[PDB]
């Protein structure tokens, strides 16, 4: 076993366990009880004060429950130990769950206590089952690193016997890219599956391919319209003004002029020549992402979402306000379900593009979120997140 | 016997080295009789003055503050406890008390050194007896945990040979119920006291055991029904601020079962009060409320226990502006639990938001008492809901719910036009307005904040306008407030505006830089 340690001076996690539904609980009991029999985990005593939250999630078009352990806090306190910019250009990518690989590797005996987690009981009628891992646990930032070596080895054959394929591993996931035809792809994918069995297997995302080659930026758009009323224009100027802070080349001078006087909102305004040309330019300026924004790997990757409606959402990934690394759209269920699906989607992209997960800003209440997310979650990782109060103006300025 | 839980002192810390307070020959006498009774029982043992640690003793009390300050943290003696409603009825239920509970369990051999203390001598250069604990000293940090923990470990066995027997472990007590006939029930209880005796754990016999109902943490527990230990409403004529606080307090507790308890009026009594002993006279509404509660209380209601086989129904009602009441049951009116909700999240809301929030609270509460969510019965129709949801900026979700026609139903008292209104006057506001029709009023406001000045303007506009208005404003603040379509507010101004809004036929609000 390789020695692992927390970052200097830091202690282990002591996070409370969010209450679970009987359903989820029994699933976990069933699961853990067999993880013990296989000596992967061990029941622990009161002398261990640490704790991490566990959850049961479901596998897609699969009939089993996956055990998800929120190792977020821990991963933050675990000692620190690249990324194919070619992947984001690949036509097809398939994501696999190489999570079970970690279970053949034992975990440094002195770190173990830190992986303590608890299985709750309903209404606190029983103390609650407690365990700690003995082997590398799925979701821990240490597990991939510690398993790296053993990984490269069993992966060097396919990597040279098929170097047209790009393979990236992030936590429990393997992102397999190529440019082949979607039929050739699914085949070469299946083979790697047994080629891994040889040296010993799931795919995340419905055995589906991300088509990153087809990911684009949602430019800011302007209403193209027949006749323009006073209201129309006011909205126009407003949108522009905001957008001007990003693209300084935007002028509203002429537009604002069609607005002098205190006219009725609905009054139609045929636009002048200068106005028409000013719009044309601004419209031209917005036709593309602003020049200059670059991905700083030393900074946090942030992701905000906005609810548009009708099952439509808008997100923007950035590091510095206004300077977006990406903007997108997501459209369908219920709000939450959709929201989770967006988060997972947006995270996967972040991984693929910058090999890192974003820090989300969510338009929902914690209690509600804490209550339902696990129902629609399927990813093996957990992004960080905080909860906000979206401004009516920002939703307006997107989509 | 039982395993030994490995203990450790906090890192970079040594055991307690503290001087024993001067005792009394009378108190020294008693300590030695006690410490000798104890060493013959193994709980303690004389040590070689090789040990430099020491913990103060007095009369037998041993002060472990210091040791505790130095002792590692343990897993929480879990402060989460059962709510009577999450229980399933049993025929018989036996409370098993545990004596010497703590003394019954060993202590990490490598830790006993740290539990040293000294019994002073009477004669100057004579003894000065030194000991250490071999068990769990009460007052010690880790006792409760190691104990619980260990206890748990013991019942587990018995528990698997008796999956019919349900056992709850709470501190030194132990609740055991079953659906067995009194006889076989009483039998197992001894089967149990035995299992506990094999580990030398004394529990009293049936003669002395305590009998039902069981008054637990403010509840009165039978094996088929439950309530909160009955409450007596004072009949004073002079009420102190403190008296009221206490009353309100008590009144709350009731709400989890007694439906109809209100305290708005009693609560109001606290406004501006200057001292815990100030006397406030009751208002007409306050005494009316007090009496109505008093009445409600007179009649004892008892809650039913959980029957997992059946569904859980939660039903909600609006009991006042900002007040909601609910009850969760499996059979009609066959309450498991009831409750209120007054939480206002935001300075402004509407019933829809509030009702929705009320649902979450309930939902959360259930996953905790029953581990499942109930099917809701709500005073609002999907169309009203959907309407709101669909247009609110925040993501939201309500489980399975059935509209129930129980007034008062919750509705949206007004809706902003989604587009400017044709041929409706246009007011431009910035405290004053200007319309396209030439009209204007620049009013006077004193003591008004910046934000509150904006809202004043809008109010004006609403005032002087007809049943259809278009209103343009640069205040993103106000826009937000109003666009959230609140129907109640902490602010008076708002409420006034709200009143306007409802009166109108069509209103359009727009913003400009
Ligand atoms: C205090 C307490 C906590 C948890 N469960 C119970 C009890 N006490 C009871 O009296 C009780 C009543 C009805 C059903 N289970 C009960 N018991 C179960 C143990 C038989």
């Amino acid at each position: 076993t390789v020695p692992v340690k927390l970052k200097p001076g830091m202690d282990g996690p002591k996070v409370k366990q969010w209450p679970l539904t009987e359903e989820k609980i029994k699933a976990l009991v069933e699961i853990c009880t067999e993880m013990e029999k296989e000596g992967k985990i061990s029941k622990i005593g009161p002398e261990n004060p640490y704790n991490t939250p566990v959850f049961a999630i479901k596998k897609k078009d699969s009939t089993k429950w996956r055990k998800l352990v929120d190792f977020r806090e821990l991963n933050k306190r675990t000692q620190d130990f690249p990324h194919p910019a070619g992947l984001k250009k690949k036509k097809s990518v398939t994501v696999l769950d190489v999570g079970d690989a970690y279970f053949s590797v034992p975990l440094d005996e002195d770190f173990r206590k830190y992986t303590a987690f608890t299985i709750p009981s309903i209404n606190n009628e029983t103390p609650g089952i407690r365990y700690q891992y003995n082997v590398l646990p799925q979701g821990w930032k240490g597990s991939p690193a510690i398993f790296q070596s053993s990984m490269t080895k069993i992966l060097e054959p396919f990597r040279k016997q098929n170097p047209d394929i790009v393979i990236y591993q992030y936590m429990d996931d393997l992102y397999v890219g190529s440019d082949l035809e979607i039929g050739q792809h699914r085949t070469k994918i299946e083979e790697l599956r047994q080629h891994l069995l040889r040296w010993g297997p799931p795919f995340l995302w419905m055995g589906y391919e991300l088509h990153p080659d087809k990911w684009t930026v949602q430019p800011i758009v302007l209403p193209e319209k027949d006749s323009w009323t006073v209201n129309d224009i006011q909205k126009l100027v407003g949108k522009l003004n905001w957008a001007s802070q990003i693209y300084p080349g935007i002028k509203v001078r002429q537009l604002c002029k069609l607005l002098r006087g205190t006219k009725a909102l609905t009054e139609v305004i045929p636009l002048t020549e200068e106005a028409e040309l000013e719009l044309a330019e601004n419209r031209e300026i917005l036709k593309e992402p602003v020049h200059g924004v670059y991905y700083d790997p030393s900074k946090d990757l942030i992701a905000e979402i906005q609810k548009q409606g009708q099952g439509q959402w808008t997100y923007q990934i950035y590091q510095e306000p206004f300077k977006n690394l990406k903007t997108g759209k997501y459209a369908r269920t219920n709000d939450v379900k959709q929201l989770t699906e967006a988060v997972q989607k947006i995270t996967t992209e972040s991984i693929v593009i910058w090999g890192k997960t974003p820090k989300f800003k969510l338009p929902i209440q914690k209690e509600t979120w804490e209550t339902w997310w696990t129902e629609y979650w399927q990813a093996t990782w957990i992004p960080e997140w905080e909860f906000v109060n979206t401004p009516p103006l920002v939703k307006l300025w997107y989509q | 016997p039982i395993e030994t839980v490995p203990v450790k002192l906090k890192p970079g810390m040594d055991g307690p080295k503290v001087k024993q307070w001067p005792l009394t020959e009378e108190k020294i006498k008693a300590l030695v009789e006690i410490c000798t009774e104890m060493e013959k029982e193994g709980k303690i043992s004389k040590i070689g003055p090789e040990n430099p640690y020491n913990t103060p003793v007095f009369a037998k009390l041993v002060d472990f503050r210091e040791l505790n300050k130095r002792t590692q943290d343990f897993w929480e003696v879990q402060l989460g406890i059962p709510h009577p409603a999450g229980l399933k009825k049993k025929k018989s239920v036996t409370v098993l008390d545990v004596g010497d509970a703590y003394f019954s369990v060993p202590l990490d051999e490598d830790f006993r050194k740290y539990t040293a203390f000294t019994i002073p001598s009477i004669n100057n250069e004579t003894p000065g007896i030194r000991y250490q604990y071999n068990v769990l000293p009460q007052g010690w940090k880790g006792s409760p945990a190691i104990f619980q923990s260990s206890m748990t470990k013991i019942l587990e066995p018995f528990r698997k040979q008796n999956p019919d027997i349900v056992i709850y472990q709470y501190m030194d007590d132990l609740y055991v119920g079953s659906d067995l006939e009194i006889g076989q029930h009483r039998t197992k209880i001894e089967e149990l006291r035995q299992h506990l005796l094999r580990w030398g754990l004394y529990t009293p016999d049936k003669k002395h055991q305590k009998e039902p109902p069981f008054l637990w943490m403010g509840y009165e527990l039978h094996p088929d029904k439950w309530t909160v230990q009955p409450i007596v409403l004072p009949e004073k004529d002079s009420w102190t601020v403190n008296d009221i606080q206490k009353l309100v307090g008590k009144l709350n507790w009731a709400s989890q079962i007694y439906p109809g308890i209100k305290v708005r009026q009693l609560c109001k009594l606290l406004r501006g009060t200057k001292a815990l002993t100030e006397v406030i006279p009751l208002t007409e509404e306050a005494e009316l409320e007090l009496a109505e509660n008093r009445e409600i209380l007179k009649e004892p209601v008892h809650g039913v226990y959980y029957d997992p086989s059946k569904d859980l129904i939660a039903e909600i009602q609006k009991q006042g502006q900002g007040q909601w009441t609910y009850q969760i049951y499996q059979e009609p009116f066959k309450n498991l639990k009831t409750g209120k909700y007054a939480r206002m999240r935001g300075a402004h809301t509407n019933d829809v938001k509030q009702l929705t929030e009320a649902v979450q609270k309930i939902t959360t509460e259930s996953i905790v008492i029953w581990g499942k969510t109930p099917k809701f019965k709500l005073p609002i129709q999907k169309e009203t809901w959907e309407t709101w949801w669909t247009e609110y900026w925040q993501a939201t979700w309500i489980p399975e719910w059935e509209f129930v026609n129980t007034p008062p139903l919750v509705k949206l008292w007004y809706q902003l036009e989604k587009e400017p209104i044709v041929g409706a006057e246009t007011f431009y506001v910035d405290a004053g307005y200007v319309t396209n029709r030439g009209r204007q009023k620049v009013v006077t406001l004193t003591d008004t904040t910046n934000q509150k000045t904006e809202l004043q303007a809008i109010y004006l506009a609403l005032q002087d306008s007809g049943l259809e208005v278009n209103i343009v404003t640069d205040s993103q603040y106000a826009l937000g407030i109003i666009q959230a379509q609140p129907d109640q507010s902490e602010s008076e101004l708002v409420n006034q505006i709200i009143e306007q809004l409802i009166k109108k036929e069509k209103v359009y609000l727009a913003w400009v830089p």
